[PDB]
RNA sequence: UUUUUGGUAAGCAGAACUGGCGAUGCGGGAUGAACCGGAAGCCGGGUUACGGUGCCAAACUGCGCGCUAACCUAGAUCCCACAAAGGGUGUUGGUCGAUUAAGACAGCAGC
RNA sequence: GGCUUGUGGCAGCCAAGCGUUCAUAGCGACGUUGCUUUUUGAUCCUUCGAUGUCGGCUCUUCCUAUCAUUGUGAAGCAGAA
RNA sequence: CGCAUGCGCCCGCCGUCCGGCCGACCCGCAGUAGGGGCCGGCCCCCAAGGGCACGUGUCGUUGGCUAAGUCGCCG
């Protein structure tokens, strides 16, 4: 029979399944559609949570009840230190997707990154990526280079430069292995993303340069661990009486 | 019971230049350049010299039904070609008059006051169509064109535009409205 | 513009069944699907359009002619040379021919075809270094 | 010119072996249904009536020293309309040799 | 249908303007005799009824699903290459060994991937539209319902197709006039061989 | 030469008696795929028009009518009555063809499309050859031209026989009328 | 199946004649004690019954005519797993009557 | 639960009449054709070496014969309702 | 894409030895109430139903030479 009364389900079956997330490092599922038109940048940033805080601002919305008047609101400080690009990779658009063509990377890569490429770094030899640097030692090499640069001109379709945080420069963390991720480059053509991107090879792209003051921005991440869990905290079922 | 054979003739004018190649018909006069795909069409499309003849073999009532179309519409190409459409609309209003703003080349307008309404109806004219309002008449909007499907259509969305809702539309007959149906 | 009508005159070929091969003549149409068909060797009969392939020899005769006046008709018109000398009555002739090749007959053509490609390949070649 | 190394003369035409003869359901695994390449009639199966067949198969040890194995039949008579005939084996083909290939010679000949 | 009984290494089939079941169940009896069967341009394939009968019938097939684990199936596949090997599943049985081997003996591909782009492919008659399918009377390719239902690679085949076209016309062009330069050389061959033209004109087309 | 319907003549009379020696012959022409079948119509007819029964007739003559003319071309009427699934109904159908035979053996598969009526449900009443002058329905009118020209807009494309049947084959047909 | 009583009706209850199931597999009806075919020692060959011959799946995408187009999940085979009254300027046949080259019908024109 | 649907519930056809005028905006007498298994009966086919027998609470999913919300047609729809 | 184990591993050869092929030759696109080829006229189509290929030798005898041509292998 029909239940007697109708309450909205608990939860919500789009956020399924209420699994521990597979990454520590939140996932870029889509980047900002590319317009030609616009100059080069960068889509992405990453940063770290320090903590919470209060401001008082004067609100100047006209209409509203706090016109001219001050609110308390509530914010969030992020700690955003320059990244460093480190390589690039081109995309090829296929019936199947975007399939990756082929990575380029930067001659000189920091001890803070090579340790993402190792489970225990001080065990290690640390043969990451020496052999890989020495052909840019040669004008052989050096030309390899930069004809698979020019591979990537004219095939790849979407841009995406290898960025890393500067991790030993925030001691709080108490972490050496930095985070790497790929980073769109949205605007001009395929040839300027990839002069773009190989232009800031071992160089420092600050937070100013993706971001600014006033504008909206989405925030990705994995929320705060809580273990194994019941119903009623989990999902927000109603508590059955006392007795 | 199908019918051997179905055909009709139309006579070309003599300053129309008539291309017709596996029913796609391509029409060239003074005012411009038209044509239609009549693919979808299961007949037999052939200059005769200067005239045009469609035949049906073995069609049914239906598939002969398409002859006099498909003439139709090769004679509306030629006219478009030659002398052009004019749809003159009319402005109908009780109490708020409607003000027209024509923009973009008079490929566009905008549509304000509507029965005192705040919402700025917005209506771009479909390629080749141009709109004007005219001067001698009072409110009276003017749309030229070479293709009377083009033009008579941007004539319906203007008056779909302005439909009055939730009112007796009999008494509230506001509303913009095709009045005539001529050529330039 | 279709280049072939069913009309009275017209030659057609049986493209299926036991006549397959025959030229036949339309000297009257039953209705859609049948027409009334004579040749010289056999009897007016009527068949179905769907085992006919209409051709270009169209002879002049009237409805339903006598046999005497058809054949006439048709050698006025050369019939027969027109269809065994134009491409398309060829092609059924050389496909009895071949399959009807005993064993050395097929050996003596292989001959003549391999030499023929050796001598072609050769002429090739030299229209490609001189006519490059 | 192809330089290709294997049997310099064929003197016989494949076929597929498509099953036995069976109903909706039931199965008789002593006939087996051939489809001969080439036939596509019941009326051009009459020639290939008493031909020998040959199921050639690869076994995992050697007999005779070699991995081959053979399984001899022969046509038996016409099956269908469309050229498919029946054949019968000195024993039952088994079921893995449904969509292989068998050996239709030209012997013993009546030509 | 007996199955063609043709004996070859691989079959690449041209789905262009071919009715989806008639199709499938040709396809599906060649799978069965042990035939290698490859499929290309299926987003070209034809559906009888129209697009909007056609629409209605997969929208049907979206609301089957197991209410209580809706991940357990039926899989609802978009892409017109997938909608083929489902078509050609349903005529297979496919939950046997037999079957399941005849399954894997198919591939199915949208446009035309190499290496298949320089390899001849073949057509089948009875599946033809122009044969099977009156003029006049509905029909969708099957590249266009995809569309409508979720497949959203319709625009990188067209324009990968485009690019094959147009790169096959210029190699057309270059066999054409190799063919226009052999025709000469026969000719220079004529005097050299006049016993062997004897032997071969009755034969000759 | 082969037809599936034949046309007979069936002669027949009720078996005589002391108060008639000599009793009325009746003839029927009646179509059947037989003889067999043609008799026992015939007896069908005499015993609900005549009120003679096979027990108490006698046949006399059965005999088979062929067509005349079988390579010129007929228009030919047919006077009918059949039962639908409501009622009974009398119509008139024209043919054209070469022989009566071919003529009914057209109206029979007619009649079984348009009407869904078995062979059974239907009575033949009267059977003509209809000049081209006096023919009513217009299907049979519009053959009725000396210049008749029309292009065969359907073809059926096919092998002449099935031994140059191929699954596969390299190109599409190549079709124009 | 048919005849048949009570009951609105029932895969309900109760009789008449015969067959069937029960006690019986086997082929067909997707599946089923009763429907269709047909009853059986263990085998080889041949041919059929009912039912079938696009794939599943043994046998035609066989040779012919017409009808249907379903933007309702068009329709698709005894028992059998449903559909009615009433409607359609959808389309295809037929029957009766009226009008028309002395000019009908539509539109146009001033009967 | 199954068969059945009398009863219960829902729907259609005909048009006497109602509706100031006006059969059909909205209604439909006298009749007549159906649907439904969320009523109750009828039956006794399954379960008596046991399928836990009222309601509420809690919780999910499904139906449409749509109460409100989105888009529209009709009116004896001026506006509002 | 990075790095890849010294009594190991990866490659380029040479032998040893082990678990369905038999010519398994062939890239135009598009239309089908049309599409081409030549000078509005004349031709072609009307299925790969074609074309190509030493296709000829005990999966192939011994010993030579070998114009070009075709084919395989190899930087
Ligand atoms: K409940
Ligand atoms: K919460
Ligand atoms: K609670
Ligand atoms: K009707
Ligand atoms: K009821
Ligand atoms: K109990
Ligand atoms: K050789
Ligand atoms: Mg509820
Ligand atoms: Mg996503
Ligand atoms: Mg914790
Ligand atoms: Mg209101
Ligand atoms: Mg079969
Ligand atoms: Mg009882
Ligand atoms: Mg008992
Ligand atoms: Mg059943
Ligand atoms: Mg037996
Ligand atoms: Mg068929
Ligand atoms: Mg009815
Ligand atoms: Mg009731
Ligand atoms: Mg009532
Ligand atoms: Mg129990
Ligand atoms: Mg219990
Ligand atoms: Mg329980
Ligand atoms: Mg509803
Ligand atoms: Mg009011």
């Amino acid at each position: 029979s029909h239940r007697k009364f109708e309450h909205p389900r608990h939860g919500s079956l789009g956020f399924l399944p209420r699994k521990r997330a597979a990454r520590h490092r939140g996932k870029v599922k889509a980047f900002p559609k590319d317009d030609p038109s616009k100059p080069c940048k960068l889509t992405a940033f990453l940063g770290y949570k320090a903590g919470m805080t209060h401001i008082v601002r004067e609100v100047e919305k006209p209409g509203s009840k706090l016109h001219k008047k001050e609110t308390c609101e509530a914010v969030t400080i992020v700690e955003t230190p320059p990244m460093v690009i480190v390589g690039v990779v081109g995309y090829v658009k296929t019936p199947r997707g975007l399939r990756c063509l082929n990575t380029v990377w930067a001659q000189h890569l920091s001890e803070d990154i090579k340790r993402r490429f190792y489970k225990n770094w001080c065990k290690s030899k640390k043969k990451a990526f020496l052999k890989y640097s020495k052909k840019y030692e040669t004008d052989e090499g050096k030309k390899d280079i930069q004809a698979q640069l020019e591979k990537l001109k004219k095939y790849a379709c979407v841009i995406r430069v290898l960025a890393h945080t500067q991790i030993r420069k925030m001691k709080g963390l108490k972490q050496k292995k930095a985070h790497l991720m790929e980073i769109q480059v949205n605007g001009g053509s395929i040839a300027q993303k990839v002069d773009f991107a190989y232009g800031f090879f071992e160089k420092q792209v600050p937070v100013d340069a993706v971001f600014q003051k006033d504008e909206m921005i989405d925030i990705i991440g994995v929320t705060k661990g809580k273990g194994y869990e019941g119903v009623v905290t989990r999902w927000g079922v109603t508590r059955l009486p006392r007795k | 019971m199908k019918t051997i054979l179905s055909s009709e003739t139309m006579d070309i004018p003599d300053g129309i230049t008539i291309k017709v190649k596996a029913k796609q018909i391509e029409v060239e006069g003074p005012r411009g350049k038209l044509t239609r795909n009549f693919k979808h069409l299961n007949l037999d499309f052939q200059l005769i010299k200067k005239k045009l003849k469609i035949d049906a073999w073995f069609g049914s009532r239906k598939t002969t039904a398409a002859i006099r179309t498909a003439l139709s519409h090769v004679e509306n190409l030629i006219t478009g070609v030659t002398k052009g459409y004019r749809y003159k609309m009319r402005f109908v209003y009780a109490h708020f008059p409607i003000n027209a703003s024509i923009s973009g080349g008079n490929k566009s307008i905008e549509i304000r006051n509507f029965l005192g309404e705040k919402k700025v109806r917005k209506v771009d004219m479909l390629d080749g169509v141009t709109v004007v309002r005219s001067e001698k008449v009072k409110d009276e909007l003017v749309l030229d064109g070479n293709d009377i499907e083009l033009v008579s259509r941007s004539a319906a969305l203007i008056n779909q535009k302005c439909h009055v809702k939730n009112k007796d539309i009999r008494k509230f007959l506001d509303g913009i409205y095709v009045s005539e149906k001529g050529r330039i | 513009p279709f280049k072939r009508f069913v009309e009275i005159g017209r030659v057609a070929l049986i493209n299926y069944g036991k006549d397959y091969g025959r030229l036949v003549v339309i000297v009257d149409v039953i209705d859609q699907n049948r027409a009334l068909v004579d040749a010289p060797d056999m009897v007016r009969s009527q068949m179905n359009f769907k085992r006919l392939s209409l051709t270009d020899i169209k002879i002049d005769i009237k409805r339903i002619p006598k046999k005497k006046t058809l054949v006439e008709a048709m050698e006025a018109a050369d019939v027969k040379t027109k269809w065994e000398n134009s491409s398309w009555g060829r092609k059924l002739i050389v496909q009895k021919r071949r399959a009807a090749l005993n064993d050395f007959d097929r050996f003596k053509l292989m001959l003549a075809k391999i030499k023929r490609a050796g001598v072609v390949r050769q002429e090739l070649a030299k229209l490609k270094k001189i006519a490059a | 010119v192809k330089g290709r190394q294997g049997e310099r003369i064929r003197l016989y035409v494949r076929g597929t072996v498509l099953g036995y003869k069976r109903s909706k359901s039931n199965q008789y695994p002593n006939t087996s249904l051939i489809q001969i390449e080439g036939v596509n009639t019941k009326e051009e199966v009459d020639w290939y009536l008493g031909k020998r067949l040959g199921y050639i198969y690869k076994a995992k040890t050697k007999k005779n020293n070699s991995h081959y194995r053979c399984i001899w039949g022969k046509v038996c008579r016409p099956h269908g309309n469309s050229g498919v005939v029946r054949a019968k084996f000195k024993s039952n083909l088994p079921p893995k040799s449904m969509g292989a290939k068998v050996r239709v010679f030209m012997y013993p000949s009546n030509i | 249908v007996s199955g063609s009984g043709i004996s070859a290494r691989r079959i690449v089939v041209d789905a262009r303007h071919h009715m989806l079941g008639r199709l499938s169940s040709i396809l599906a009896k060649e799978l069965l005799n042990g035939q290698r069967v490859v499929v290309v341009r299926c987003e070209e394939i034809c559906l009888s009824g129209g697009l909007v009968r056609q629409k209605m019938k997969y929208l049907r097939f979206l609301r089957k699903r197991m209410n209580t684990k809706p991940s357990h199936g039926p899989i609802h596949f978009r892409a017109p290459s997938k909608i083929l090997w489902r078509t050609i599943r349903g005529m297979i049985p496919h939950k046997t060994k037999r079957g399941a081997a005849a399954l894997a003996r198919l591939k199915v591909y949208e446009g035309v991937p190499p290496p298949y782009d320089k390899i001849k492919r073949m057509v089948i008659p009875d599946a033809l539209k122009v044969l099977r399918l009156q003029s006049g009377h509905k029909y969708c390719l099957l590249g266009k319902l995809s569309s409508e239902v979720g497949w959203n690679h319709y625009d990188t085949i067209k324009e990968l197709e485009n690019k094959r076209k147009e790169r096959a016309q210029v190699a057309y062009e270059r066999r054409k006039q190799l063919a226009k330069l052999r025709v000469k050389a026969e000719k220079a061959a004529e005097e050299k061989l006049g016993p062997q033209l004897a032997v071969i004109e009755p034969i000759k087309y | 030469v082969t037809y599936k319907f034949h046309q007979y003549q069936v002669v027949g009379r009720a078996l005589p008696s002391e108060n008639d020696e000599h009793p009325k012959i009746y003839r029927m022409k009646l179509w059947a795929t037989n003889e067999v079948r043609a008799k026992s119509k015939f007896w069908y007819f005499l015993r609900k028009l005549k009120k003679v029964k096979k027990s108490n007739g006698q046949m006399l003559a059965i005999n088979e009518i062929f067509e005349k003319y079988p390579t010129t071309i007929k228009n030919y009427g047919i006077w009918l009555r059949y039962q639908s699934r409501t009622g009974y109904h009398n119509m008139y159908k024209e043919y054209r063809d070469t022989t009566l035979n071919g003529a009914v053996e057209q109206m029979y598969t007619e009649m079984a499309s348009r009407h869904r009526v078995r062979h059974h449900c239907i009575q033949i009443i009267k059977t003509a050859t209809i000049p081209a002058k006096l023919c009513k329905r217009e299907s049979t009118k519009q053959f009725h031209d000396s210049k008749i020209k029309f292009p065969l807009v359907f073809k059926k494309v096919r092998p002449p026989s099935r031994k140059l049947k191929t699954t596969y084959k390299a190109t599409k047909p190549n079709l124009f009328m």
